[PDB]
């Protein structure tokens, strides 16, 4: 195994200021793309354990 | 900081608990995780349902 780690993607580009919250959009939907990407991941980790 | 008052406090940032939301789509029924912390955080820090 690795260790599991997720990324609130939001939080971590913009840290909550609204300003850089309008900007992020501009770039496709990219932090839904991170979530996912990163749950399928520890999803087959997990499976991969059982 | 090294205060007026004679004391030193360490300073840390804030604004955001880790959340997790357990989903089952058949029964369309949902929970959710304060993964980390203590319910006793989470019971101070909001006011009936925040």
């Amino acid at each position: 195994t690795i260790q599991k780690v997720t990324v609130d993607c939001k939080q971590y580009v913009c840290n909550g200021f609204q300003k850089c919250e309008q900007l992020l959009r501009e770039y496709g939907q990219f932090c839904a793309k991170i979530n996912q990407a990163l749950h399928g991941a520890n999803l087959m980790q997990d499976e991969s354990v059982a | 900081y090294y205060s007026d008052d004679g004391n030193y406090y360490c300073v840390r940032p804030c604004v955001s608990v880790p959340l997790s939301v357990v989903y089952d789509k058949t029964t369309n029924s949902h929970a959710t995780i304060f993964g980390s912390v203590a319910c006793e955080h989470i019971t101070t820090m909001l006011h009936q349902f925040s």
